[PDB]
């Protein structure tokens, strides 16, 4: 069972980066600029009514 | 609450009785006690804490400053030799002080003992 | 090496005797057998190995005591 | 016959185990703890609640009550020396705010792991269980062992263990044997 | 990635005086005010226009939690060119440079700073910089600077303190303009570390919402940063 | 500008690991006329029912209404007037209440929800990550709560 | 080495303290209960070993045959010393420590204070501060590189970066009222213990020793009415654990020796 | 006024002392001023100890400029020779950083430390 749960949990992980992006050590090295690239058209963000 | 305050100051009326008839009211200790008695006289963490629920500081000063007068007046009246300006030059600051009180009490008994001293 | 220590030491004249509490430290090894704890007790105590009587002894979990 | 003995069970299933919410916190504290099943985490939540609903008790009453003192004062000197309860918060109302995940913390797995013996949690079970880990003098392999505040700087390697000084186990002298043939 | 012989495309982001560099990765680019240096050993873009040789700055989100406001898709920027701007907790150039290159020349940048030793630095960059205007002060004491600050459309407060909510209302009560802005960033470990970071950040909405302040927006800054999230506001001087 | 609200931090999917003792409780307005009629006092009430102490907060909306009410409902008024009870200003016209609760649970993940009203009941369960509070039979009851 | 026998304590960086049998060749036991390095270790006739745990600020009287522990904790604090006088150094590791007696024991800290202990009181019953002195101050042509003098002056912060001296070696002779206390200062001091075993009194100095006093050693010869002490000390430019201190001026590697009679 | 400053007394500096002694042995601890730029330039320090008695104490006092930057507290201790002592390197410490970790077995005692600096600062 250990390593059933072992295998689910480190399987979420995974499954959380996909739904909302999570911090992951912050940079390391140089700054090579965002890999996946910029949506100038898209807002993530929630609004105040 | 005001009737327990005429309570007690029946009360401290009976100690000063007793004082009278005492044999340190004829010691000079009693105006060391007197002057004594008058310079005492003069968010997140609420976040945590549980709450189940739904200044008498000048009236205890007062009530030190009625007792000592109302003893210094007593133990000069009764005791000649105390009542010299050399024994009850300590006492008039504190006396001018008690002239400026609010309450009517105290300021009758610094009238009492002014009288006393003219 | 191995250690012997008795403690808790209580002279009994009723049954004309020492009753006490017997710990063995026996590192690397499995554990003492009676009759060698009673051999040593007997030189310890400066009695005869008749005279010696040893038991209850348990193993604690981990072992070397 | 013998007077009998008393037992009670040390856990309590959940009032709905079927939650998503109940289900998904498991899985979290699971993962994150390598916990073999969930009647452990309903064993440390039943024990909390125990814990909680007395210090809720203990609020109830009047503050200087006797019962109140001295009980109240007995469970948060429980609650510092098991860890659980910091010295800066000895007051029943962080009682009330503690959380599993604390005791979680608390147990011996976790702290083979934190401590730097282990590379991981699971690593950190299988090291206690296999008799390579000793609080003390004393050799411990059970990773619900709940260590106090002493106790977790004698967290070590057995003498015993391979990797505590002792001769290597029965694999590496088997290859070593096998080598020198 | 951005290694030094690539070429980029850049094209401009809706948001006005911010600028996209294309190619294998992309980067959130701004105009430098002043051509030919880097204020903090920052990638430099340089292009050639008829011919001048006009460059850009690279923002480097990590560095500038505005910028990675901007990475996460913040609806809207008071920051604009031609717009002044009160920059608190100007540390030294890392944001307020960028700023500055947002405003442009007509604008003006008011940075704010308490610590001698940054201000230094920020008054060295700001003479580079003609629009930025550093006040070395105490921004819990805005009538200590009332002096040197006229109205400024937008607030910008990246004062890492457990009061920072009364900083912002005293400043902005001052200085901010009526339907004036207002963009703050918090960091719920100072304010309160002893509870979660959302209930801190519930908590200043409701300070920002006593001090007249109607906040528009609210956006965590993950993956850059933890534990963070800026908040878009608007004051309402009559009321709420 | 297209919009599409990230999914809070809060939320390990639909597991809320941010909401945690002590809580932060919104009160509806019906809640507090159903606690006086089961007799069950608002701070304890959920300090029995969650085993932890409870910040119970009332926004501009609820107080409005409960005033509204009248005088047949002056019990309500003073309870939810007591000092403990904390209060949230709100910068939006409507006084409709359950919009405006609906939309502060939205954007904070941090609140629990008590209301006994079926249709308000209904959109906080589509919500995910939000405990939801009511009072039922003789005391209060938390729903989707996993530390219980 | 227990006095007349060949029972052997050793003191380890792992936090233990082990036992041997040197007639036998054998390890005895290892004892557990210290939270840091156990840097020192003394012992008497009796089995009774004495350590101090360096960093964790206490000192152990461990009784081998009951296998039980005592636990000693200076727990003086600069606050409370200065407001009962109305320069105090908080205590930050124990280096050193002597068993006078079977009940009575001594340490050395490294805030200069030389502590006297009793079994029956887990606090220290009596206390030398900066017991030899003050370190000098740092130069102020070295603390900053400012030309103006003033400024150079100002980074010194008065005497606030003042610290005292450690206690490197402390070495009682058994059953006596006197032990020898030890540093780099430049002088061997000799302390007198009253004779109620509550107090002590500085007797006198040896200044010959220039260096870092690693350990201290005494002998004894002549008849026993009349006996001549030579006490022979470790010098070394260094600290016996490494190279953190400075070098001292003058310091130099030997083996001190001083020859006191007795007379009266 | 000192370039030193803020200067710990003689309590909060073994707190500081005892801490560090402890993240060494865990390997949280960062010893050196160069590794202490590194770690600010990485952002992965709590706060950042030094040496007031370092010879000249100009060779530190890069740190604290990057330590205000980037909003990490500071803390200068009067000794170099007792701040290697708690390093548990064999020669004197002018400058230490203690590197960020949730997960560490001593966060309470870090973090207990860290809010004093703070105050001190
Ligand atoms: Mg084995
Ligand atoms: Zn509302």
């Amino acid at each position: 069972s250990r390593v059933k749960k072992r295998k689910k949990y480190q399987k979420a992980q995974k499954k959380l980066k996909s739904v909302r992006a999570v911090y992951s050590g912050g940079q390391s090295g140089v700054y090579e600029g965002e890999k996946t690239g910029i949506k100038k058209g898209l807002t993530r963000s929630v609004k105040f009514k | 609450n005001l009737r327990n305050q005429n309570k007690l100051s029946e009360l401290l009326r009976r100690y000063l009785l007793g004082l009278n008839h005492n044999s340190d009211s004829e010691s000079e200790s009693i105006l060391k006690f007197c002057h004594q008695l008058f310079q005492e006289s003069e968010e997140k963490e609420d976040f945590f804490l549980v709450n189940l629920e739904s200044s008498n500081s000048l009236l205890l000063n007062s009530t030190l400053q009625k007792f000592a007068l109302d003893l210094l007046r007593n133990v000069i009246t009764r005791h000649r030799s105390f009542l010299t300006v050399s024994h009850l030059e300590g006492f008039i600051p504190f006396l001018r002080d008690s002239l400026l009180s609010e309450n009517e009490g105290v300021v009758i008994s610094t009238l009492r003992i002014l009288i006393t001293l003219i | 090496a191995v250690t012997i220590r008795t403690r808790k030491v209580i002279s009994n004249p009723l049954l004309a005797r020492k009753q006490f509490v017997v710990d063995v430290l026996h590192p690397n090894r499995a554990n003492v057998s009676k009759d060698e704890l009673r051999e040593k007790l007997a030189e310890v105590y400066k009695a005869e190995k008749d005279a010696v009587s040893v038991f209850g002894f348990r193993t604690q979990f981990g072992g070397g005591k | 016959p013998r007077a009998p003995r008393t037992y009670s069970k040390t856990y309590s299933t959940p009032k709905r185990p079927y939650e998503s919410s109940r289900l998904d916190a498991e899985l979290k504290l699971a993962g994150e703890f390598g916990l073999k099943n969930k009647k452990e985490i309903y064993r440390i939540s039943f024990q909390l609640s125990k814990i909680r609903r007395a210090a809720r008790d203990l609020l109830t009453r009047d503050e200087k009550d006797p019962k109140r003192l001295f009980e109240g004062n007995a469970l948060i000197r429980r609650l510092v020396r098991v860890g659980v309860l910091s010295e800066d918060k000895k007051k029943l109302d962080y009682v009330l705010a503690l959380k599993v995940e604390d005791f979680l913390e608390r147990r011996l797995q976790t702290q083979v792991y934190k401590l730097g013996l282990a590379k991981s949690v699971h690593h950190a079970r299988v090291l206690i269980t296999q008799r390579h880990i000793a609080v003390g003098k004393q050799i411990v392999n059970i990773p619900s062992f709940m260590v106090r505040l002493d106790s977790e700087k004698h967290i070590d390697f057995a003498p015993t263990s391979p990797f505590g000084g002792a001769r290597p186990g029965r694999v590496a002298r088997r290859n070593a044997a096998r080598k020198a043939e | 990635g951005a290694r030094g012989g690539a070429k980029v495309v850049i094209e401009p982001h809706r948001h006005a005086g911010v600028y996209i560099a294309r190619g294998k990765e992309d980067l959130l680019v701004t105009k430098n005010m002043a051509p030919g240096e880097s204020v903090y050993g920052e990638k430099r873009i340089s292009v050639e226009e008829p011919p001048t040789k006009v460059e850009y700055r690279v923002w480097n989100p990590f560095r500038s939690k505005l910028a990675a406001g901007i990475m996460g898709g913040l609806d809207e920027l008071f920051i604009a060119p031609g717009k002044k701007v009160l920059y608190l907790g100007a540390a030294s150039g890392t944001s307020v440079s960028h700023v500055s290159d947002v405003v442009g020349p007509e604008g003006v940048v008011y940075a704010v700073e308490f610590s001698h030793r940054p201000g230094r630095e920020l008054i060295s960059m700001a003479k580079k910089r003609p629009n930025i205007i550093p006040i070395i002060e105490d921004a819990r004491h805005p009538q200590k600077y009332r002096m040197l600050i006229g109205m400024v459309d937008c607030v910008f407060a990246d004062v890492a303190q457990p009061d920072q909510a009364r900083i912002i209302a005293l400043n902005s009560h001052m200085f901010l303009k009526d339907q004036g802005g207002v963009v703050i960033s918090i960091k719920a470990n100072c304010i309160d570390s002893t509870v979660d970071a959302e209930t801190v950040f519930a908590r200043e909405v409701q300070k920002l919402r006593e001090e007249r302040i109607k906040p528009l927006e609210q956006l965590t800054l993950e993956p850059y940063e933890r534990d963070h999230c800026i908040v878009v506001g608007r004051y309402m001087r009559s009321g709420l | 500008t297209r919009n599409i609200p990230q999914v809070s931090s809060a939320l390990f999917f639909q597991y809320n690991q941010a909401i945690k003792p002590p809580y932060q409780v919104l009160i509806d307005t019906n809640f507090i006329n159903f606690s006086i009629q089961k007799k069950v006092d608002i701070v304890r009430g959920m300090m029995d029912c969650l085993l932890a102490k409870c910040n119970p907060l009332i926004t501009d909306c609820v107080m409005a209404e409960l005033e509204k009410l009248g005088p047949k409902y002056r019990i309500a008024l003073k309870l939810a007037r007591d000092p403990r009870i904390k209060r949230l200003s709100c910068s939006h016209k409507g006084t409709y209440a359950d919009d405006c609760l609906v939309h502060r649970v939205l954007q904070h993940k941090c609140y629990i929800v008590a209301t006994n009203d079926a249709g308000l009941k209904q959109r906080i369960r589509k919500i995910p990550g939000i405990p939801l509070m009511s009072v039922g039979g003789h005391a209060y009851v938390i729903e989707k709560l996993p530390d219980v | 080495f227990r006095k007349n026998s060949d029972q052997l304590y050793a003191s380890c960086a792992d936090f233990k303290i082990r036992t041997y049998s040197i007639n036998q060749f054998s390890q005895l036991e290892i004892l557990y209960g210290h939270h840091d390095i156990v840097e020192d270790i003394s012992a008497l006739a009796m089995e009774r070993c004495v350590t101090v745990g360096a960093r964790d600020r206490t000192a152990m009287l461990w009784k081998i045959p009951d296998e039980t522990r005592l636990t000693f904790r200076g727990g003086d604090e600069p606050q409370k010393l200065l407001r009962r006088w109305m320069l105090f150094f908080c205590e930050g590791s124990i280096d050193v420590v002597s068993m006078v007696d079977d009940f009575h024991f001594i340490t050395g800290s490294d805030n200069g204070n030389i502590c006297l202990w009793s079994l029956a009181k887990k606090k220290p019953i009596f206390t030398e501060r900066i017991a030899h002195g003050i370190l000098p101050e740092p130069s102020f042509n070295d603390i900053s590189g400012e030309t103006d003098e003033e400024l150079r002056k100002r980074q010194l912060q008065g005497k606030k970066l003042l610290q005292p001296f450690w206690i490197t070696s402390l070495y009682a002779i058994p059953y006596s009222n006197v032990f020898i206390s030890g540093s780099w200062s430049g002088s061997l001091k000799v302390w007198k213990i009253s004779d109620n075993l509550r107090s002590f009194e500085l007797l006198g100095e040896l200044s010959g020793a220039k260096g870092v006093v690693t350990k201290i050693q005494v002998v004894e010869s002549g008849k026993h009415g009349k006996e001549k002490f030579r006490i022979l000390a470790s010098i070394a430019k260094e600290h016996r654990l490494g190279r953190w201190i400075a070098n001292v001026s003058g310091a130099r590697n030997g083996i001190y020796s001083a020859v006191i009679d007795q007379t009266g | 006024n000192p370039k030193a400053f803020p200067l710990a007394d003689a309590a909060l500096t073994q707190q500081i002392l005892d801490v560090v002694q402890q993240a060494a042995n865990l390997r949280q601890l960062k010893k050196g001023a160069n590794e202490a730029t590194k770690t600010l330039n990485r952002g992965i320090s709590e706060f950042i100890i030094m040496a007031a008695d370092c010879e000249p104490i100009e060779i530190l006092l890069h740190l604290p400029l990057l330590c205000e930057d980037k909003n990490v507290p500071y803390v200068f201790v009067p000794s170099r020779v007792a701040l290697g002592r708690a390093c548990g390197v064999s020669r004197p410490v002018i400058a230490a950083s203690i590197t960020t970790n949730d997960a560490s077995a001593i966060k309470t005692q870090i973090y207990a430390v860290k809010d004093k600096i703070e105050t001190l600062l």
